């Protein structure tokens, strides 16, 4: 069942609490669509109303925390387009080779802060080589990460 | 609409609530006309009272009202509500809720008579009642928050949590700006200017307000004074004659680290503060660490946040970030934290009014009130 | 007043027909340059905004609640723990009977009625408090401790602590002072001292009517009063101990006040304990009051040897 | 804005000196209370005359 770490619910508390002032506890769902889009999804009307009968069989217009939160979890969780992938792995890659060197992944691992083992980082990397060519290739982690 | 009045003893404050400043500043003195038959053949008013008292200081009779922050006469406090109301603000007092406020811990029966005076003699619909503390920490803006606040009749220091006080953590020391100025003129008149008339010691407080500072290293600060003229600072009186100040800006506001130098044996503000924490409780002490508020007349004293974030480090254990803040304005917040929350609409809610006051009435105060 | 303004008119405007006349006093004012007083800019606008954020004040219905517990406290703070008041002179078993039912009168009264009608009257005004930082109908611990409502129900059980703690210390120190005024006559001499021979005549005398009363038995080697009077101090010493710890047993109040997720491991509230020390030393104080009293029976039951 | 100036005045004097009624009534008020007082405290020294 999806899941996401205290500190993630930290962050989007923040966001929640900065998305208006006027500490309702509840906010608009026109804002978290703003929300979305400034995440970089913009979804369609029909997504719009399906989460809106998820939100509010009231009908305030608003979600409290703790939907915002779980629809956020939700949204987060699935699987994206290859658009979306590729920006990944160019993220991943600024040597861009096309190949995530032992480097570039050392690198992303700084940047996210996580301070898992350089045997760790490897062995990821060496399952992800999906090939075996010494590092993981754009297909390579095409080819694992679709699984 | 609503109004704003706060005490902290040393002088008060009056303001129409929202408003970035209060509109007129007064200071915390009453005084009758000594021949009450000449009085009622004039006409001339009970009482005057704010500054123009002052200026009258030797024609009549003086008195104060709140000493060591707490009523000495109700009778005076109306007067100077009175004279707040019509001199000051013009309101009718009928049409405009109005905010009243306290020192903490002040005995119970203080509250119901001050809410008793307030509503049947003053008239208004609505009123509420503030702990000082309370309303300069939502100036601050924080519910969390541990208060240090010196008005100079009194000091205290207050832990807030989520916007209440707890009571037993709270403590009392009666050591305050004019006990600050006291021991100034003392150490003054060892340099041999001998203040001692109400005007002198008026002077003496102008002087605390412009040339006094916090040591840091104090016996330091006191060597290199002694080494060098180079840490002077002159004034000239009003008459004209120029007085001479070293250690002594510095070593005057000591007293409050340094309560020996008045011959009172309770540890200083810094670890008064400290000891109240201990009252708290770890679970909280975190926060309580985390802001340290100074408000009042004392705090004006240029650098005495950082003496504190140094000595309140020491007495605590090294082990948070201590955060002194000092508000700008903090003498001031006191009354500017009044004057947001009585802004607060759903504070319209919280009031008591004259409905409930027939029958619920002065003890509502007790029960309804914080 | 009409004619007030009308003679400072004419008065204005012939002075010499009658220049023996005074004028009034004429005065002036200058406009304050602004209408409010000097205080250097500030965030004032964004200082009341924060405020304004941050605090739970915006909440009708809390305020109702807490209004309600502080009531409930303020009937609670003026009980008593103890039955800090006697008639006259008892004997000992009626002190252990009154002051055990005392105590399971005030643990019923805490227990089931206290804290199921502070309970009861909350939920009563949070009921209708919907969707928000205060729902009752919490579905996760985290969320319930990111929120406002555990906060205020952590400052509820802060101030209905507060206020037990408060009761605690007004039942002590009360009901030590009310011996003490008893004992504090006996207190300022004995040191041994056998009080006389007058059979008929005592220096000892409470300031009021006495405490306790005393049977008197004479033996094949006894002078001795009832029972040796250390049975007694340690029977009040315990009589400290059923208070005191009559004060741990409240029920923390997070698990009956929210009811919609399992939470167990439930503790007590809080209560003052049996070694702070302005307690202990209320002990010690009874402790000397007592043990010094029991002396002077011995110089009576001294002189009653002789006649044994 | 005059207008409403002269109107604030008027209503200024109509508080002010309902004020000073209002004070003076709370004190016959209080008076009356005096009355109260000595009254029952008559009742009391003819309780305590019945007392001696």
């Amino acid at each position: 069942k999806p899941e996401l770490t205290e500190d993630q619910k930290q962050e989007i508390r923040e966001a929640f609490d900065l998305f208006d002032a006027d500490g309702t506890g509840t906010i608009d769902i026109k804002e978290l669509k703003v929300a979305m889009r400034a995440l970089g999804f913009e979804p369609k009307k029909e997504e719009i109303k399906k989460m809106i009968s998820e939100i509010d069989k009231e009908g305030t217009g608003k979600m409290n925390f703790s939907d915002f939160l779980t629809v956020m979890t939700q949204k987060m969780s699935e699987k994206d387009t290859k658009e979306e992938i590729l920006k990944a792995f160019k993220l991943f890659d600024d040597d861009e080779t096309g190949k995530i060197s032992f480097k570039n992944l050392k690198r992303v691992a700084k940047e996210l802060g996580e301070n898992l083992t350089d045997e760790e980082l490897q062995e990821m990397i060496d399952e992800a080589d999906r090939d075996g060519d010494g590092e993981v290739n754009e297909q390579e982690f095409l080819r694992i990460m679709k699984k | 609409t609503a109004l704003v009045c706060d005490n902290g003893s040393g002088l008060c404050k009056a303001g129409f609530a929202g408003d970035d400043a209060p509109r007129a500043v007064f200071p915390s003195i009453v005084g009758r006309p000594r021949h009450q038959g000449v009085m009622v053949g004039m006409g001339q008013k009970d009482s005057y009272v704010g500054d123009e008292a002052q200026s009258k200081r030797g024609i009549l009779t003086l008195k104060y009202p709140i000493e060591h922050g707490i009523i000495t006469n109700w009778d005076d406090m109306e007067k100077i509500w009175h004279h707040s109301f019509y001199n000051e603000l013009r309101v009718a007092p009928e049409e405009h809720p109005t905010l009243l406020t306290e020192a903490p811990l002040n005995p119970k029966a203080n509250r119901e008579k001050m809410t008793q005076i307030m509503f049947e003699t003053f008239n208004v619909p609505a009123m509420y009642v503030a702990i000082q503390a309370v309303l300069s920490l939502y100036a601050s803006g924080r519910t969390t928050g541990i208060v240090l606040d010196s008005g100079d009749g009194v000091t205290h220091n207050v832990p807030i949590y989520e916007g209440y006080a707890l009571p037993h953590a709270i403590m009392r020391l009666d050591l305050a700006g004019r006990d600050l100025t006291d021991y100034l003129m003392k150490i003054l008149t060892e340099r041999g200017y001998s203040f001692v008339t109400t005007a002198e010691r008026e002077i003496v407080r102008d002087i605390k307000e412009k040339l006094c500072y916090v040591a840091l290293d104090f016996e330091n600060e006191m060597a290199t004074a002694a080494s060098s003229s180079s840490l002077e600072k002159s004034y000239e009186l009003p008459d004209g004659q120029v007085i001479t100040i070293g250690n002594e800006r510095f070593r005057c506001p000591e007293t409050l680290f340094q309560p020996s130098f008045i011959g009172m044996e309770s540890a200083g503000i810094h670890e008064t503060t400290y000891n109240s924490i201990m009252k708290c409780d770890i679970d909280i002490r975190k926060d309580l660490y985390a802001n340290n508020v100074l408000s009042g007349g004392t705090t004006m004293y240029p650098g005495i946040a950082d003496r504190m974030q140094k000595e309140i480090t020491a007495l605590a254990p090294s082990t948070m970030k201590i955060k002194i803040i000092a508000p700008p304005e903090r003498k001031y917040s006191v009354w500017i934290g009044g004057s947001i929350l009585a802004s607060l609409s759903t504070f319209q809610q919280m009031w008591i009014s004259k409905q409930e006051y027939d029958e619920a009435g002065p003890s509502i105060v007790h029960r309804k009130c914080f | 007043s009409m004619n007030k303004i009308n003679f400072d008119q004419i008065v204005s405007s012939n002075p010499e027909t009658f220049s023996y006349v005074t004028l009034p006093e004429k005065e002036e004012e200058k406009v304050p340059n602004q209408g409010l007083v000097s205080v250097p800019e500030y965030p004032f606008r964004e200082q009341k905004e924060d405020f304004t954020f941050v605090s739970l004040l915006t909440r009708p219905e809390v305020i109702t609640a807490l209004s309600k517990v502080r009531a409930e406290c303020n009937k609670v703070t003026s009980m008593s723990l103890f039955h800090s008041s006697l008639s006259k002179y008892s004997r000992l078993e009626e002190f252990e009977q009154i002051q055990s039912q005392t105590f399971s009168q005030v643990q019923m009264f805490l227990k089931d009625s206290w804290i199921s009608t502070l309970k009861v009257a909350m939920r009563g005004s949070l009921r209708d408090m919907s969707k928000g930082w205060y729902n009752l109908y919490e579905t996760n611990w985290e969320v319930y401790l990111m929120s406002k409502l555990r906060k205020l129900m952590e400052l509820i059980k802060y101030m209905l602590q507060d206020t037990l703690r408060f009761l605690v210390q007004d039942s002590l120190g009360s009901f030590t002072q009310f011996i003490g005024d008893a004992c504090c006559s006996v207190l300022e001499c004995v040191d041994d001292m056998d009080w006389g021979e007058d059979l008929v005549n005592s220096p000892y005398k409470p300031r009021k009517n006495p405490l306790f009363i005393v049977d008197l038995v004479l033996d094949n080697s006894g002078v001795h009063y009832s029972t040796p009077l250390e049975h007694f101090e340690m029977i009040l010493l315990n009589l400290f101990d059923k208070g005191i710890l009559a004060t741990h047993a409240v029920p923390q109040l997070e698990k009956l006040v929210m009811e919609d997720i399992f939470i167990s491991g439930d503790p007590l509230l809080e209560s003052v304990g049996l070694h702070e020390p302005l307690v202990e030393e209320l002990r010690a104080n009874i402790t000397n009051a007592m043990h010094k009293a029991m002396m002077p029976l011995q110089a009576y039951a001294k002189e009653y040897r002789k006649y044994l | 804005e005059i207008h409403m100036t002269i109107a604030a005045y008027q209503t200024l004097y109509e508080s002010s000196v309902a004020f000073g009624m209002r004070k003076a009534l709370q004190a016959e008020q209080g008076k009356s209370d005096m009355e109260r007082k000595i009254t029952e405290l008559e009742t009391e020294k003819r309780d305590l005359e019945r007392q001696v």
